[PDB]
RNA sequence: ACUGCAGGGGAGACUGGAAUUCCUGGUGUAGCGGUGGAAUGCGCAGAUAUCAGGAGGAACACCGGUGGCGAAGGCGGGUCUCUGGGCAGUAACUGACGCUGAGGAGCGAAAGCGUGGGGAGCGAACAGGAUUAGAUACCCUGGUAGUCCACGCCGUAAACGGUGGGUACUAGGUGUGGGUUUCCUUCCUUGGGAUCCGUGCCGUAGCUAACGCAUUAAGUACCCCGCCUGGGGAGUACGGCC
């Protein structure tokens, strides 16, 4: 437990699935991964609504050891981004850095094949 | 459609490398 | 007699150190195989696009030689053995 | 650089032989030559320990400099390129300006007149010996000694090499042909390049005599012989053993390292 | 390298004179350079097999000009097969 | 559109500030149509950007 | 031949990096991952996540397109050595030396095969789970061979423009690539026009069973080569070559 002057966030959404944890720009943990902690199963821990909640939790994670300001890194396309950075915003923590990392890498490595409905 | 005449040829073929297969050895080696 | 751009990069703290001996020690073996130095000149120093491991700022050294290629490939190999030579690129002047 | 042997003969189907194209035609310095002879696999009690060593033919053997000290700003001259019954490899003659020929592995196609740099300020240029404390990461090296100057130890064979993965603050991260990740004395010896005569693993030999020859043995299988002398013997209808691979005298197949070897503070990465 | 000193000392030497472009002896000197060098080339790297069919094609017109000759005289046929040497 | 009469000096990877104008802020390769450029110029502004990137005159992405 | 121009044309050597995987360490934890839904599986022995650092293999985003080059298959991460081909103008040279081309020789994606290296990710086979009446298939997990490299073999495919090559000629227009050259000669436009190649579209005639083609003809017309002559049995058998 300690104070924190600011945060880093980290966001990663999914099809099936997102993230939300706050890293220390020294480059460790503050805010353990909220999502899943909701007993949400299968594609339901992948709606807005577990993001909600995620960015809750994850606020009260933040005001366990104290921040007022995390900057925003966010990644992964998902179920809307957006839904978990307006309940971020309903917690109450200054944005700072808003702009995503979003990966994209360069065309390496061949993708697998799921192209079968 | 045109792929018809196609058709007829590719199980011609298929039976064909089939029974090969299923004799690429002392069963049909051996002649 | 291929007139070449060459362009090196290095800690701006060498170059000071080493303006002239630095350079001199090869474009000098150049000549011995019978070269042709146009230019040392330097842009100062100025940061990195991104951090070669290290060294966020280095150097900007272009030299332009017209020598023969094989003295060329020559300089080239001494140069990437050098510690002190990072991200050499070497430019032909026509097609 | 194998030629095969033509199908005359049925020992000599798919047999081959190095064409020694890299080889001079010339005869070792008797200055150099040291005589040797062959112990079976027997020790100074003469009782065999190595089953597979006997027979052979007659071999001398060659005074290899590994301690290289001559090597304070002198360079030397390759003269010729003799064939090294011992060793995979071959080695080359070198000749110092000083005057004194001495034999070494030889790494890539070395050739009467190339000039050979040795010390601290040589360049690394293939043949040239210097510590890896003075050579950049991200190559290939051999005939490395593991102390100052305890002689070369490791990559002599053909087609050896270790790479450089960096240094430490006083020791140097090595990687071995096994895969193998060893921190060794950065005031230690080595010599740049690699030994490229990577063709012995692509010889056949074929009929038996050529090992006979060289000196290899029948290496009788264990399962054949009766039960008091191998625990897999006996046996009626030619059966494996009945419990599980061992040696001769009752040892698993298994790691026979010494754990507490005083070697694990320098091994950090195993080998699959 | 083909250039134009090699084409002109060619022509200096095989040539007829300076502006002797249409000689077949000048074309098939030049054609057999050709054939020098970019031997050469294939006798290392041994898969550029594209520059190979060029030389392919070379060696086509060669031939065919030989033939010409063999129509027109043969004392020059006979005269540059001593300078050149057909297998 | 553009080097029209502007046919004398070239620009190689000597004036980040100009290519600048030929890349995204991330810096990506704008299109020939972007500026009303040549083909020629074009592939030449192609090569300079991964030359002057290599170097880490510019990013690879200035993100 | 000369002069200029474009070009991912090819080989070889060197080589940068985003990123993925793995690893060391740090942080911090009970979920991750996955779907149509769900499971198998992964993770409590600290997974995933996240920071830094390190290894290694592969492919090389943007440019990049309707575009370029190549006989074609095919070829676009960079630098560099070597090296092929093509186009315009010039018209210096020869003076029919042209075209085609059975048989024949050579190049020839991917898959596959030999020997040997390499082997990140992917991924036949395979295994397991899910689905299904059943599912040796789809779906998901994990995963061998292989993909990659050195040197060799097989010589196939929509190796397709489903259009052999060359040659000459015949409504136009619109776009595009390369280069040359005129009027506007700066009206700046580097436009319009002429000309030679290549390229994509629409289109007159003509042709075509129709669909459609149409100055890149599937039109007019010559030369050469090649192939068929109902579908199956069959591009298989016997034979012979590789």
């Amino acid at each position: 437990k300690k104070n924190v002057p600011h945060g880093a966030a980290h966001i990663k959404s999914t099809f099936n699935n997102t993230i939300v944890t706050i890293t220390d720009p020294q480059g460790n943990v503050i805010a353990w991964a909220s999502s899943g902690h909701v007993g949400f199963k299968g594609s339901r821990k992948s709606t807005p609504f577990a993001a909600q909640l995620a960015a809750e939790n994850a606020a009260r994670k933040a005001q366990d050891h104290g921040v007022r300001k995390v900057d925003v890194f966010v990644k992964g396309p998902g179920s809307g981004r957006e839904t978990a950075i307006r309940s971020l915003q309903a917690a109450g923590l200054e944005v700072g850095a808003i702009s995503d990392v979003t990966p994209q890498p360069h065309n390496g490595v061949r993708p697998p094949k799921r192209r079968r409905v | 459609g045109s792929v018809i005449k196609k058709r007829r040829k590719r199980m011609s073929k298929k039976k064909h490398r089939k029974l090969l297969r299923r004799t690429r050895v002392q069963r049909r080696k051996l002649g | 007699m291929r007139p070449y751009e060459i362009m090196v990069i290095l800690d701006p703290t060498l170059d000071e150190r080493t303006v002239a001996p630095s350079l001199e020690t090869f474009l000098n073996v150049v000549r011995k195989d019978g070269g042709k130095v146009e230019k040392v000149d330097i842009w100062g120093k100025r940061r990195l696009a991104y951090e070669i491991a290290k060294h966020a700022e280095g150097i900007y050294v272009v030299i332009d030689v017209k020598a023969a290629p094989a003295t060329v490939s020559e300089l080239d190999r001494q140069l990437s053995l050098n510690e002190s030579v990072l991200r050499t690129k070497v430019m032909r002047t026509d097609k | 650089a194998i030629r095969k042997y033509k199908p005359t003969t049925p020992g000599r189907r798919g047999a081959s032989v190095s064409d020694f194209a890299e080889i001079t035609r010339s005869t070792p310095e008797k200055s150099l030559v040291r005589p040797l002879h062959g112990r079976g696999g027997r020790n100074a009690h003469g009782r065999i320990t190595t089953r597979h060593k006997g027979g052979g033919h007659k071999r001398a053997y060659r005074m290899i400099d590994f301690r290289r000290n001559d090597k304070d700003g002198v360079n030397a001259k390759v003269a010729h390129i003799e064939y090294d019954p011992n060793r995979t490899a071959r080695i080359a003659l070198l000749h110092y300006l000083d005057g004194e020929k001495r034999y070494i592995i030889a790494p890539n196609g070395l050739s009467q007149g190339d000039v050979v740099e040795s010390g601290a300020n040589a360049d690394i240029k293939p043949g040239n010996n210097l510590p890896l404390r003075n050579i950049p990461a991200g190559t290939l090296i051999h005939a490395v000694e593991l102390r100052p100057g305890g002689g070369a130890k490791l990559a002599r064979s053909a087609g050896s090499s270790i790479q450089l993965l960096g240094k430490e603050a006083s020791y140097a991260s090595l990687r071995m042909p096994s895969g193998e990740i060893r921190r060794v004395d950065v005031r230690c010896r080595a010599t740049v390049g690699e030994v490229g005569n990577a063709e012995q693993a692509n010889i056949n030999w074929g009929k038996a005599g050529r090992m006979r020859w060289k000196g290899k043995r029948p290496s009788v299988r264990g399962v054949v012989m009766n039960p008091v002398d191998h625990p897999h013997g006996g046996g009626e209808g030619k059966t494996s053993g009945g419990r599980h691979p061992v040696s001769p005298w009752g040892k698993p197949e298994g790691r026979t390292r010494n754990a507490n070897k005083s070697s694990n503070k320098f091994i950090v990465r195993r080998r699959r | 390298a083909l250039t134009a000193e090699q084409k002109k000392e060619i022509l200096r030497s095989y040539g007829l004179h300076e502006t002797d472009t249409g000689s077949p002896e000048a074309q098939i000197a030049l054609l057999t350079k050709r054939i020098a060098d970019l031997t050469e080339h294939l006798k290392v790297h041994k898969h550029d097999h594209h520059s190979r069919r060029g030389l392919l094609l070379l060696v086509g017109r060669r031939r065919r000009l030989i033939k010409y000759i063999s129509q027109i005289d043969v004392e020059r046929y006979r005269s540059l097969i001593e300078r050149l040497g057909l297998r | 559109c553009v080097f029209c009469a502007k046919k004398d000096q070239a620009i190689d990877y000597k004036d980040t500030a100009l290519l600048r104008t030929y890349i995204s802020e991330r810096g990506k390769i704008r299109a020939r149509r972007v500026t009303g450029n040549c083909v020629q110029h074009q592939r030449d502004i192609a090569l300079a950007v991964k030359n002057a990137r290599e170097v880490a005159l510019l990013p690879f992405t200035s993100s």
